[PDB]
RNA sequence: CAGGCCUUGACAUGCUAGGGAACCCGGGUGAAAGCCUGGGGUGCCCCGCGAGGGGAGCCCUAGCACAGGUGCUGCAUGGCCGUCGUCAGCUCGUGCCGUGAGGUGUUGGGUUAAGUCCCGCAACGAGCGCAACCCCCGCCGUUAGUUGCCAGCGGUUCGGCCGGGCACUCUAACGGGACUGCCCGCGAAAGCGGGAGGAAGGAGGGGACGACGUCUGGUCAGCAUGGCCCUUACGGCCUGGGCGACACACGUGCUACAAUGCCCACUACAAAGCGAUGCCACCCGGCAACGGGGAGCUAAUCGCAAAAAGGUGGGCCCAGUUCGGAUUGGGGUCUGCAACCCGACCCCAUGAAGCCGGAAUCGCUAGUAAUCGCGGAUCAGCCAUGCCGCGGUGAAUACG
């Protein structure tokens, strides 16, 4: 395990012994994957955009 | 036992020339270990659109200079002759160190 | 205050730059200014020509130098004897011991940079706007093209009121970030003041 | 930019604290970039033409 | 808690200046413009002037003060309140 | 906290170092 | 801004000329700039016995063309930018309608994130725009292995260290992959709902990209440019001061008012960057900033680096406190010619307001907010809590 934070890790892992599961035995997947622990969770830290103070974060405005 | 590093802006600039050092020296000598990527250095500018005020303008800038290995051990004089001899790309820059 | 460079916006694919040479952190910022330097005079001594793009690349104190010209006669002089005296007065900016060059451009009608500095040059003369714009959009249009169009800004006329004439045939897509259109602007010193011009010239796509 | 002002390029300053930068092309002084030599201004008109060499658009 | 570390600095202008002046006597005033000399025991009691940035500023240099920049003594900002 | 300059943070935080955040 | 100072002037091209003209080192005065002066000191092509006569580069002075002006006009302008707004629009050609301005198309019905698409229709099409072509992130494959690794074996000073291996991670170049393709239902169609397979599903997430026009929008102090204005000064040098002033008012932020906390110790997970007079391992001196020495790296192979929040333990015990660090006294390091005005950092002492904020008001719909730390540009140093960017942990809620 390298890379992240330790939630992550545990998360990674998480998609590794699942994966492996499978080499093990195919017919895993039926039923390991009705809980989607096959699914690479795509969700990332968002590009942090000029203009805003950190991608969504919009500076405040006074008496507009 | 000669190392080379190609670095340069344009990556299939870099593919093609670094391409050639290996099909070249892959006769006269040593089958070189084999052309290596090497992570690119990034710089970024960032800076404002417009002139005079607008602080929020800014626009994205960026020269990537991206690396090579080949990396070929073995020489044998013709193993030097289909270098110094043959060359072409002009966006890469070549280091030859052993 | 909107639009991106035509150019700059496609440089990684339908476009290549007009200076490609390797690295240099040290010295980027003197070949930089060399090319600069250079590019000072091939626009100027070298004007009524139809500079149309000077191209250059480098390799350790050597320099290439590709000069595109619509009449490159005029570059190169009498028998040839001018090309002599740039690579020289040339080599006088930088030592580097630099070569030269003189492609032409195949139908100036076709290159946005030159049909800029056509319709800056009538303007300069004193001819009426609206018109230089719609024949060179014409021309560029009737030397094949998918597309062209022609802006120019100032106080057209000599008008106290600045304005902005237009003038566009075909397609001239901004958007499809692959359609390859050439983009050229020409200045305009004029008695009472300056006119931008923008050349769009829209050729194939993919 | 004041021509006078662009005195800077006399590499005789009395102390090499008072030795600033300036744009090289259009003079300029308040942001001017090390790797280029040129200002904020400068670099974009330059990077746009395609003249500043392996410089581009970075996005992502 | 200032600061200078081993040099505490001098002007030569004044201090070559000042130092011929002991070898004689007092000369009354002292126009100077190294607001940033350090004084020294020697320019006690001489009496140099310093520049607002505009005006030669008489200031009698005691033992006391020894150490504190020049100037410093000739404050620059003319302020009297903002009261009305 | 990060505004005290005598403590673990607040070195940090100005990013300097010394007696209260040694550079190990 | 004050004072000292220069004038063809700090920078371009050119003319007339008393007249030495190349060059080089000092002295005097002065804050400096400048000003006065002594003085090693002219070859050059050319006429000539030579005294000497004359031109060229360079060179000073007088006078001339002229430089120079961030000096005015963004209501003379180019260029670039902001703005509605990434909103779903704006138009054109021919036809048709109207005496005409104009209208139709672009309206209507379904639908979409969309003038998106479907159906209809005196309109048929087209262009700018929407979308797509590009970049980053999700999965996989090929190519490449000094990153990786007992996955697999052997040796181990047991640090992947060593031999060795390209498997895996990764690095980076190409390529595959999603199209409502597939099943069910509604539908006239587009499309809508649901289901399967799949890393991913109906624009999968984030960027770049901003229509015709709008505002006498912003910028002549970036640059450019018409006009007006100054040309011993509205030009130029220098030294110093000012842009850092304060009785006050507002905007944007930082730190905090504490126990879901503060503190000390031990211990663990990251990414993106940067490095020549540069990053600085390690050693020594110092409480420390830092200093002296000194290895490695031109940087996937060395360094900045310690990630912080977190985990384990221990202290504090509800106090204006072991909360919070303003303010001031003292000592000192480093940069820099120099830190009084006016730098940053270290250490001792001091230890303020502040107990969650009136009327009013702002951001954010998910890897978002909130919170935590890390890098960079500029840069000697730095007033950066600003800005651009990186990763860690990671919600609430949406009837309408
Ligand atoms: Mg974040
Ligand atoms: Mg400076
Ligand atoms: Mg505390
Ligand atoms: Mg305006
Ligand atoms: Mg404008
Ligand atoms: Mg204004
Ligand atoms: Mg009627
Ligand atoms: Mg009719
Ligand atoms: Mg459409
Ligand atoms: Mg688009
Ligand atoms: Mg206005
Ligand atoms: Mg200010
Ligand atoms: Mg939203
Ligand atoms: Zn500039």
């Amino acid at each position: 395990v390298r890379g992240g934070g330790k939630s992550g890790q545990i998360d990674a892992i998480k998609l590794g012994i699942a994966r492996a599961l499978v080499q093990y035995n195919p017919d895993y997947r039926a039923k390991l994957k009705p809980l989607g622990f096959l699914t690479r969770d795509a969700r990332v830290v968002e590009r942090k955009k000029y203009g805003k103070h950190k991608a969504r974060r919009a500076p405040q405005y006074s008496k507009r | 036992k000669i190392r080379i590093k190609l670095r340069g802006f344009d990556h299939k600039t870099l593919d093609a020339s670094a391409q050639k050092i290996v099909e070249a020296a892959r006769r006269s000598g040593a089958q070189v270990s084999g052309p290596i990527p090497l992570p690119t250095r990034v710089r970024r500018f960032t800076v404002i659109r417009g002139p005079f005020k607008h602080k929020d303008s800014r626009e994205h800038f960026e020269l990537r200079t991206h690396n090579r290995l080949v990396d070929i051990i073995n020489p044998n004089r013709k193993t030097i002759e289909q270098l110094m001899t043959l060359d072409l790309p002009t966006g890469v820059e070549i280091e030859i160190k052993t | 205050g909107n639009k991106i460079h035509p150019i700059g916006f496609r440089l990684g694919i339908t476009r290549d730059w007009e200076s490609r040479w390797y690295a240099g952190k040290k010295q980027y910022r003197h070949l930089l200014l060399e090319d600069q330097r250079i590019r000072g005079l091939l626009e100027k001594e070298l004007y009524s020509a139809g500079l149309a793009r000077v191209d250059i690349e480098r390799a350790a104190d050597n320099v290439a130098v590709t000069v595109h010209v619509a009449k490159p006669g005029v570059v190169i002089g009498r028998g040839g004897e001018r090309i002599r005296v740039l690579r020289e007065e040339l080599a006088k900016l930088t030592g580097k011991n630099v070569a030269l060059n003189v492609q032409e451009v195949q139908n100036p009608n076709l290159s946005a940079p030159l049909v800029a500095q056509r319709v800056a040059e009538q303007i300069e003369r004193r001819f009426a706007v609206r018109r230089a714009i719609k024949q060179a959009v014409q021309r560029v249009m009737e030397s094949g093209a998918k597309g062209a169009k022609v802006i120019v800004s100032g106080r057209i006329g000599g008008a106290e009121q600045a304005r902005t004439e237009w003038a566009a045939q075909g397609r001239v897509p901004l958007h499809t970030l692959r359609a390859n259109i050439d983009y050229g602007f020409a200045l305009a010193r004029t008695t009472y003041g300056v006119l931008g011009v923008k050349a769009y010239i829209f050729l194939g796509e993919v | 930019a004041r021509k006078a002002l662009i005195e800077k390029a006399k590499r005789t300053p009395k102390f090499k604290v008072r030795a600033y930068t300036r744009c090289v092309r259009c003079g300029r002084a308040r942001s001017v970039y090390r790797f280029f030599g040129l200002c904020r201004i400068c670099l974009r008109e330059l990077a746009h033409k395609g003249q500043l060499p392996g410089v581009r658009k970075a996005s992502w | 808690p200032r600061s200078l570390k081993k040099g505490v600095f001098v002007d030569d202008h004044l201090l070559e200046k000042v130092l011929e002046l002991n070898a004689k006597g007092e000369k009354r005033l002292i126009k100077t413009w190294s607001r940033r000399s350090t004084i020294v025991p020697e320019m006690v009691g001489h009496t140099i002037a310093v520049y607002n940035g505009k005006q030669h500023v008489p200031v009698y240099i005691t033992e006391n003060m020894v150490g504190h920049k020049l100037g410093e003594f000739a404050p620059t900002r003319t302020y009297r309140g903002h009261g009305k | 906290g990060k505004g005290d300059r005598r403590t673990r943070r607040g070195k940090i935080w100005r990013g300097t170092y010394g007696k209260y955040r040694p550079r190990k």
